[PDB]
């Protein structure tokens, strides 16, 4: 697999040592063509994974995952490119290396065949998203945002690695093929209630779950529109993952230790489904659906079904590009007007039309409009829940309800209506925009065409 | 035609009446019938026997690959690796099987309940008592291993369904 | 003469049915008259610059980056720990939990028990 | 041979060939309108004809054209059923369709 | 579902005949019809309430086109209170609109009457619940006052809109529409029921007093 | 209806329940009794596929009705005949019914009679 | 927001606002697409017990409706082969008790 | 021009049709799924040529 | 096609017309310039009246703060020409 | 056709829509008296309604209250 | 609308829009016009009554009187003129108003057509600039140093002078935009 790890790290120098004004357009090309290299890893088998190496392997989980990284790369070159215009050419190549580094071990992570090393490229994704925040980000909370997010990840996955070194010295390895060939139940123990603990909370927090979510809007809303775009795309699922991977060793104790994590993933899939109701800041709004959509994932990998996972892992790229689209949509009018409130600017269909059906087009994508990829993993994970217990329909329902009244009413406060009158710096929408959100969004359609090649290895 | 296997998918003589008109009226249904196929299936079948003739210049074809039988997971010593392995993927591909034996056994009970029309409930008695016994031994194999199922989870499984079995039909000889 | 009108908060009472405006004082004759004079101000404010030739952009109004600020970051720093905040508190963000994980454990206990006994109508349940 | 399958699916199909050419040089003049009220029209007629095929002689059918996805034991495909409501209401359907775009057409000639 | 239809039906009816926007009255009729359709479903006659799915499309459609003529032409009016007389200064609306009122009513031999009488007998015909009936006969007779509703103070008595008369429906396109509804209107329904086969079995024993009792109603 | 009135409004006991019928025996008070009988065996209306509500003792006039439909199709007007056999057919049963309703309501009738009287005897 | 006089000249017609005025802590509850306070022609707790009382009455005579069904005075309808035993699911290997309905 | 829309609106798209429903969905098992034509007592089948027999004695009650 | 486009002779004409079909104005003694109050000698309910009139035959409402202070034809006819942008 | 305002006057009319508009109304009425004439019973009914107070108690089979 | 509003309403203002309001809320229940003219007749002659009251305070106590009389016999659901804030056409043509700003950033292709209309919209930009400071001038000589009491605005006092605040009054969208 390291036809893609080489030629990223090749992204490197190149971008190095390019001459000031391509810069842009030699890192977006040469992402592109890794993109169109990484597609090949689709072609899973059907039985076992595809290992390349002893140190690398790839399954149809982390797949799909990888292409997402992979193209999310230029989709973030070509956001960042304006509001860095006045910027230096040595910090722009500072910025771009930065992306580089954390695409380089997104795609080490997803492949990484035993924990250790999974847990160190895990780790390592935190310094170049960290630098990003907090030397990029626009206002004066980025330092906080930045805080909040190092500790509540650290915090939690610091026991992890000590929960996995003591799993190597109790079972002799951490290899995933030998940990899920040589499995063996966990007994009901105090001992293994902390171990299960120390392995789930690390992905809890990264998901986020619901009460550990605090970190998720600050360093969203704080954060440059690229970094917004790794955070909501890639790295959210980073916690699935780990999830989706871990579970195999926590059975059959996860029975009754997922009780507690289910509700505060139901209930709390409510409250903040609630929350984008009264947000007066459209990046906050997104950031919370976003957390309200991890919670239906967290109760699909909790309660371990074979729909559930398939409903998962749909519903986790769905997301990703779902909310990558959001956020760059509302970072337009940001740019336009330079301020978060999303009552400023309203009636902006009058004056920005393709952007405005960009608009609807990604709210009803958000909403779970059929037959999309995102309506489809939602699905799945309703029909195992009711499987699970049948009372999980009514909170689903209202979830459901909850998150189309939102949606639309997004939609509705920034585009129907009449225009703000003194607002009068509102340009054309130019065509790095519009290629942007096409971008962003054609995929997805492309991708409810053939939906198998989301669905996980349980397909 | 014989694109498929007719024992395998197993339909009935198909018997229709013949016309019998009460009526010197015109049919409107049979001359449009035949407008239709003059127009439609004649160049249709024109185009379909020009591709055909095309295709029958360059033939080659294409094989079933064939799976040996290795050893199951019952014949596997408790940390060998390798025989595990095999055991495992060859277990994997008996699920996959037996999920598509499922699905052929569906099809034939939707394709009973259309056909049948409003006497479904009677003449597709055959084909909802072969959809049971089927989906009950799929049931009894593979249910409730739930995500990160494999060999070993099911032969658990087996092996606690006979031994419930044995203590009942022992408890039964004992009266 | 007529049944009268009772005002709630969802249908709150009428202009010309409050008393408040047929018994006017001077007092709130000069009320009403520096009110008009502070909306007079805020409107000539306003609309010096929105019919300014030379403005590009977006007329900051400190109003509604008050409301934000206020609706946002100054609830923390004016929270003050109370019987009422604590009582609230626990309620809603405790007892959800606990009336949903009560309803669910109750729920799947009696499904196992049922399970194990020996009748749920498992028929044809393939897909899990 | 059963010219029902195809004439029902067509009626289905042409409805989308306006929306195809919603980029063409056609949705930015005038004759749009005229355009799409005709497909009606025309898919009216066509949807007449099955319609006569179950007064005859009660053809009902199922068509699974397309297959989608097959999780373990339940497969999804594009199934149309073309019972005796579905053949009744289509044209039905698209008899008022037909008379309200043309009332549209002068009702909606300012917009 | 019989419950729901019969509340459904008799409510809608009630809110319907205080209304004074015309599309609102035809909005309150569509929803009372829909109730209708529930309570054919709740009485096992599912092919009867797809009849009437079918035969209540063309009059329905059909007066609501005719709402819209009348409100194209008093200057986007909508409020029956400022529709004068409209009998004479518009004859094709108020014919197309005199028969839709019919058809909707179920007066006999139109497209209404085919399904809505059969509904209403079969009704009567059946083990169901007393109020949900009582509910239903109630809505027929409403169904025909708010008919009466829109066509008294639409188009009899006397201007009540603007001086400056606009008034004019000579136009092709809504004339040919409106025809083609209208002919629907009165002929779909005799052709369509005697071309579908028996889906059930009818009702061909029934008191005197109890085959009338739509008609009855309808003339309450 | 006037027997809901009766029922709901006077002795319900002296009324025929209709879910709850037949209550007496079917020789009760006939003699001879004659078993009905059916003109379409049952492979004939499940070839027809006529329905399983419309499959009752008038389903051969039904039959024939289809058959008549089917076979004169342009011409829609041309089954009258057939159409008022297959009604009648059912107006006939409908009397039936109806005649089994009186039988049942004044046997209950002639029931509470015979032991009210016999009450009254037992008081000597 | 909806309270507010349409008829005045607002720096923000739909939204009835002007630059500068304060802002009341629940505006987007209060948007005029949302939550309205506005007067009502009939009181409060007045349109609360019409109301009740409407879907409480219906509920109860749908209740006496349903304990006190209408129906005809006919028998139950008769059907020839044992109810139509094999056609109504079948199970052929059994011959049940015979349904027999004679001549009236 | 006369007549071009019936040709492109309607006679490709239900040649289109009418081979992929001919050729490619009737090639597999199923795909298509017709009622049972009914049979009455009096016709006589297509293939077989056999005469279903009379409905039995009419009692003729007018 | 809508109603025609309506110009300011039009308007005018039918303002004068509404007020000469009133009882309580002397139609050769009104012009376009009589003011209501002092030429004409009416009260304050009867201007309001004369502007409900007004709003009847236009079909348009014009708003208290507004309608209080039209006291002549020529104000009425310029207040319903610059609602409408007539100008011509 | 082209047809002006009339300020309070009756619109001008048009003689194809008077001959249109009686033309279906009289379609309607004569459809429904025709109707009518060919198929009265799908109003007034077909069959009699049987009375069930005047059936005989011998037809019933029941005995004159001896057993 | 165009009207600076006052600090408050004086008791004919309020008597006179109640008369307004019952007036239309009475032609609301009668919708026959003689009908109406004759309760409107007497509405009129019922207000006629007391207007020649010299005593404020009954007055305004009668006032009170009618106000609640009203609000017990309003309609429920008054006839609204179409384009009014309550009517069914209120705000139907908000979504065809574009500010006139918008054609600065047309292409130059696009102002290839129109070329007499670009040019009439450069005088009135020239016209703009050349008048703003004389507008903002004359603002700042009327008003008293403790701000302006009211939100009525001045006219022009010069010959060359324009009405101070203007562009935005005179170059609204329009009322049929499209
Ligand atoms: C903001 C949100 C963050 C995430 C929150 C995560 C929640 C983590 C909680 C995990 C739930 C399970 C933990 C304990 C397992 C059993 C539950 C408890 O009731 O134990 C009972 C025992 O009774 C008592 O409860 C024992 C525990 C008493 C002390 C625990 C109370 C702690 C208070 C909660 C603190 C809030 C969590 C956050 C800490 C910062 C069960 O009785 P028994 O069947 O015999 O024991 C079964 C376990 N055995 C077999 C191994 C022995
Ligand atoms: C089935 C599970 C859920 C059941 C329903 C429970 C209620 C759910 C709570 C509703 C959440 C609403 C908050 C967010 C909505 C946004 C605010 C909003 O839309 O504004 C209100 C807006 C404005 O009102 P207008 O009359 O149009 O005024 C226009 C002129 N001024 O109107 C609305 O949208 C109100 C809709 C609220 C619906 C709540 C009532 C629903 C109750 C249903 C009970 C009946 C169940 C049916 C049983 C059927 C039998 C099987
Ligand atoms: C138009 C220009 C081209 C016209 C010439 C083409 C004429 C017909 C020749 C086509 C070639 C034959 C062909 O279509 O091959 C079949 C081929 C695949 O065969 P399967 O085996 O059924 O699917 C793969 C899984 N086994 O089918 C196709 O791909 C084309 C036909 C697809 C149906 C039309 C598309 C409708 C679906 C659109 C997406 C809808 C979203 C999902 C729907 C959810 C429904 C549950
Ligand atoms: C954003 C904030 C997130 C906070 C997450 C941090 C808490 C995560 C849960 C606790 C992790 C600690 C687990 C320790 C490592 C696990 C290794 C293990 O399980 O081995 C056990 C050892 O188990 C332990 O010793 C665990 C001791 C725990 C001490 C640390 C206390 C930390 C706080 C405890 C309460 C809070 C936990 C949940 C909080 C959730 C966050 C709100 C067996 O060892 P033996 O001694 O050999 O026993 C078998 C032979 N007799
Ligand atoms: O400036 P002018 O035009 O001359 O105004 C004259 C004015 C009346 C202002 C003047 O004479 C004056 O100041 N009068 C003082 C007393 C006075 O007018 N008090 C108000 C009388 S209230 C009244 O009695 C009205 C009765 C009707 C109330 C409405 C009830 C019906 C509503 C239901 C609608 C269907």
């Amino acid at each position: 697999m390291l036809k893609i790890i080489i030629p990223t790290t090749m992204l490197l120098p190149m971008t190095w040592m390019s001459k000031h004004n391509m810069i842009w357009i030699n890192a977006t090309v040469h992402s592109l063509l890794i993109s169109l290299i990484s597609l090949s890893l689709l072609n899973q088998l059907g039985e076992n994974s595809l290992n390349f190496s002893l140190t690398f392997f790839s399954d149809s989980l982390s797949a799909p995952l990888l292409v997402l990284t992979t193209w999310l790369l230029p989709l973030m070159l070509m956001a960042s490119q304006s509001h860095l215009s006045k910027e230096t050419t040595t910090r722009k190549k500072l910025y771009i290396t930065m992306l580089i580094l954390l695409q380089l071990f997104l795609i080490m992570t997803f492949t990484a065949t035993e924990l250790i090393l999974f847990y160190i490229l895990f780790e390592a994704t935190l310094v170049p998203t960290l630098i990003i925040i907090t030397r990029w980000g626009n206002q004066t909370e980025r330092l906080n945002a930045g805080l909040y997010f190092l500790f509540y990840t650290l915090a939690g996955s610091l026991p992890l690695l000590v929960a996995l070194v003591y799993i190597q010295n109790t079972t002799g390895s951490l290899n995933f093929l030998i940990i899920h060939y040589w499995s063996h139940p966990l007994s009901n123990s105090w001992s293994n209630i902390f171990m299960w603990l120390a392995c789930i909370m690390a992905f809890m927090v990264k998901m986020p779950l619901y009460g550990l979510h605090l970190w998720l809007p600050k360093a969203h809303v704080e954060a440059p529109i690229a970094g917004s775009m790794v955070l909501a795309a890639v790295l959210l699922k980073l916690g699935g993952y780990g999830m989706m991977r871990i579970t195999t060793i926590l059975n059959p104790l996860t029975n009754y230790m997922a009780y507690p994590f289910l509700m505060l993933s139901m209930w709390g899939m409510i409250m903040t489904s609630s929350i984008c109701l009264r947000q007066t800041d459209l990046k906050s709004l997104i950031a919370y659906s976003s957390v309200s959509h991890m919670a239906l994932v967290i109760v699909a990998i909790m309660i371990q079904t074979p729909w559930s996972f398939m409903g998962a892992t749909a519903l986790m790229i769905a997301h990703g590009l779902t909310s990558s689209m959001l956020f760059c949509l509302a970072n337009t009018n940001y740019e336009r007007v330079h301020s978060r409130t999303m009552i400023l600017a309203r009636g902006l269909q009058t004056l920005l039309p393709l952007m405005a059906t960009w608009w609807l087009v990604a709210s009803l994508t958000n909403l779970a409009l059929p037959p999309s990829i995102n309506l489809i993993g939602e699905l799945f994970i309703i029909t195992a829940s009711f499987s699970w217990s049948n009372i999980t329909i009514i909170l689903m329902g209202m979830n459901m309800m909850i998150t189309a009244l939102y949606s639309l009413y997004m939609l509705i406060t920034t585009q129907r209506g009449k225009y703000t009158h003194h607002i009068n710096n509102i340009k054309p929408s130019f065509t790095r925009e519009n290629a942007l959100m096409a971008l962003h969004i054609l995929p997805l359609l492309l991708l409810t065409l053939n939906p198998k090649m989301i669905l996980g290895p349980l397909y | 035609p014989d694109s498929w296997d007719k024992d395998v998918y197993p339909e009935p003589p198909r018997r229709t009446p013949a016309p019998a008109p009460q009526t010197s009226l015109p049919n409107p249904v049979t001359y449009l019938t035949k407008i239709f196929d003059l127009l439609v299936d004649r160049p249709v079948t024109l185009a379909r026997e020009f591709i055909e003739q095309q295709h029958a210049k360059n033939r080659y074809y294409y094989y079933h690959r064939e799976f040996r039988r290795v050893p199951d997971i019952t014949e596997c010593e408790e940390k060998d690796i390798l025989c595990m392995f095999e055991a495992e993927m060859q277990w994997r591909r008996d699920y996959k099987v037996d999920q598509e034996i499922v699905n052929i056994i569906q099809e034939r009970l939707k394709a009973c309940q259309q056909r049948e029309g409003e006497s479904y409930r009677q003449n597709c008695a055959k084909e909802l008592e072969q959809f049971t016994q089927v989906s009950k031994a799929f049931q009894d194999r593979y249910s409730d291993l739930g995500a990160h199922y494999s060999a070993r989870k099911c032969l658990a499984k087996q092996k606690q369904r006979m031994l419930a079995e044995r203590k009942a039909a022992k408890e039964a000889a004992a009266a | 003469s007529f049944p009268k009108y009772k005002p709630s908060r969802l249908a709150t009472l009428p202009a010309t049915l409050d008393p408040a405006e047929y018994d006017i004082s001077p007092e709130t004759r000069k009320a009403q008259a520096e009110r008009l004079a502070i909306r007079s101000r805020l409107k000539r404010e306003y609309l010096l610059q929105y019919n300014d030739p030379n403005r590009l952009g977006v007329i900051e109004d400190p109003a509604l980056i008050r409301w934000t600020y206020a609706r946002s970051a100054n609830i923390y720093p004016n929270f003050r720990p109370t019987p009422k905040t604590s009582l609230l508190g626990a309620l809603f963000g405790i007892g959800p939990l606990f009336f949903w994980y009560y309803v669910f454990k109750t729920d799947r206990d009696k499904k196992e028990k049922l399970i194990q006994e020996g009748k749920l109508d498992q028929t044809f349940n393939i897909s899990y | 041979m059963n010219p029902f399958a195809s004439l029902t699916l067509t009626t289905l199909t042409i409805l989308t060939i306006p929306i195809m050419m919603s980029n063409s040089n056609i949705y930015k003049t005038n004759l749009y309108p005229n355009y799409v009220k005709t497909t009606v029209s025309y898919a009216f007629t066509l949807s007449l004809v099955p319609l006569l095929m179950f007064m005859h002689t009660g053809q009902e059918m199922i068509i699974s054209n397309w297959h989608w996805m097959t999780l373990q034991t339940v497969e999804l495909s594009l199934s149309f059923k073309m019972d005796y409501f579905s053949v009744m209401f289509i044209p039905v359907a698209l008899f008022v369709t037909w008379s309200i775009m043309e009332f549209s057409m002068w009702y909606m000639h300012s917009d | 579902t019989l419950c729901l239809g019969a509340i459904t039906t008799l409510f809608t009816a009630l809110c319907a005949i205080t209304q004074n926007d015309i599309k609102k009255i035809v909005a309150f009729s569509t929803s009372s019809q829909l109730g209708l359709m529930m309570v054919t479903i709740g009485i096992n006659q599912p092919h009867l309430a797809f009849l009437h799915i079918c035969m209540h499309a063309f009059f329905k459609a059909m007066l609501f086109m005719c709402s819209g003529s009348i409100i194209h032409s008093l200057n986007d009016e909508q409020d029956i209170r400022k529709m004068g007389g409209l009998y004479k200064a518009m004859p094709f609306t108020t014919t197309a609109l005199i028969i839709g009122s019919l058809a909707l009513t179920g007066m006999p031999y139109l497209t209404g009457f085919y399904s809505k009488d059969l509904i209403i007998e079969a009704v009567n015909m059946s083990y169901t619940n007393a109020w949900a009936l009582l509910m239903t006969l109630i809505a027929t007779s409403l169904t025909a006052a708010y008919s009466t509703r829109i066509i008294f103070f639409a188009f009899l008595g006397k201007p009540r809109f603007p001086p400056l008369v606009l008034i004019n429906e000579n136009n092709p396109l809504l004339i040919n529409s409106i025809k083609r509804l209208l002919i629907g209107s009165i002929f779909a329904g005799f052709i369509i029921s005697n071309n579908i086969p028996p889906m059930t079995v009818p009702n061909t024993t029934m008191p005197l007093y109890m085959k009338m009792t739509a008609l009855i109603v309808t003339i309450m | 209806g006037a027997h809901l009135a009766r029922r709901y409004l006077g002795d319900a006991s002296k009324e025929p329940d209709p879910l709850r019928m037949p209550t007496f025996p079917p020789d009760y008070g006939f003699p001879e009794r004659k078993e009905r009988e059916m003109v379409a065996t049952q492979q004939e209306m499940n070839d027809a596929q006529l329905m399983l509500q419309q499959r009752d003792y008038c389903a051969h006039y039904l039959i024939q009705l289809l058959k008549c439909k089917r076979d004169s199709f342009p011409n829609f007007l041309a089954c009258k005949h057939e159409q008022h056999d297959w009604d009648y057919c059912e107006h006939l049963d409908y009397v039936k019914r109806m005649k089994e309703f009186e039988r049942e309501r004044r046997l209950l009738q002639r029931k509470k009679r015979r032991e009210q009287r016999e009450a009254e005897m037992a008081r000597g | 927001q909806q309270e507010r006089d349409p008829w005045y000249d607002w720096d923000h017609p739909d939204l009835r606002l002007n630059w500068g005025e304060p802002i009341h802590w629940d505006l987007d509850m209060y948007i005029r697409n949302r939550v309205d306070t506005s007067p009502t022609p009939v009181s409060w707790n007045t349109m609360c017990k019409h109301l009740f009382g409407f879907v409480a009455f219906m509920l109860f005579m749908f209740w006496v409706g349903e304990i006190y069904p209408s129906y005809q005075p006919v028998g139950p309808k008769q059907y020839p082969y044992n109810d139509l035993y094999l056609e109504r699911g079948g199970d052929p290997t059994k011959e049940p008790e015979p349904v027999v309905h004679y001549e009236i | 021009r006369h007549s071009i829309f019936a040709v492109t609106h309607v006679l490709i798209p239900v040649w289109i049709i009418h081979y992929y429903l001919k050729y490619h969905v009737t090639a597999k098992p199923y795909t298509v799924v017709e009622r049972k034509p009914r049979i009455f007592p009096g016709d006589t089948i297509l293939e077989t040529g056999e005469v279903i027999p009379l409905m039995k004695e009419f009692p003729d009650q007018h | 096609s809508d109603a025609p486009p309506l110009t300011l002779e039009a308007i005018k004409d039918r303002v004068l017309y509404v007020l000469k079909l009133y009882d309580k104005i002397d139609p050769e003694k009104l012009s376009v310039n009589s003011h209501f109050m002092k030429d004409l000698g009416l009260d304050s309910l009867d201007q309001v009246e004369i502007i409900m009139a007004m709003e009847d035959e236009f079909g348009f409402e014009i708003p208290d703060i507004d309608a209080e202070k039209l006291m002549c034809p020529q104000e009425i006819v310029d207040y319903i020409a610059d609602k409408k942008d007539v100008y011509e | 056709v082209h047809i002006e305002p009339r300020y309070r006057q009756f619109p001008q009319l048009t003689r194809s829509q008077l001959i249109q508009a009686e033309f279906f109304s009289a379609t309607m009425w004569f459809w429904i008296l025709w109707r009518f004439w060919h198929d009265s019973d799908a109003v007034l009914g077909h069959f009699p309604y049987p009375d069930p107070s005047q059936w005989t108690d011998e037809e019933l089979g029941i005995l004159p209250d001896d057993e | 609308a165009f009207s600076a509003p006052a600090a408050y309403l004086t008791h004919q203002q309020k008597v006179l829009r109640l008369y307004k309001r019952a007036l239309r809320h009475l032609e609301s229940w009668c919708v026959h016009r003689d009908k109406y003219r004759y309760f409107a007749c007497l509405m009129r002659a019922r207000f006629d009554e007391h207007k020649n009251e010299k005593d404020m305070v009954k007055a305004t106590q009668l006032l009170r009187q009618a106000e609640e009389e009203f609000w017990y016999g309003q309609h429920p659901q008054p006839y609204i003129f179409p384009e009014s804030p309550g009517g069914t056409s209120y705000e139907r043509y908000e979504c065809y108003k574009v500010p006139e700003w918008c054609l600065d950033d047309w292409h130059p292709s696009e102002k290839a057509m129109y070329p007499d209309y670009f040019a009439k919209r450069e005088q009135w930009k020239r016209l703009r600039r050349e008048s703003w400071e004389r507008e903002v001038k004359q603002l700042q000589e009327e008003t008293p140093p403790g701000g302006p009491r009211t939100e009525a605005l001045p006219p022009a006092r010069k010959e060359g002078d324009l009405p101070p605040l203007w562009w935005h009054i005179v170059t609204r969208p329009r009322e049929r935009p499209m």
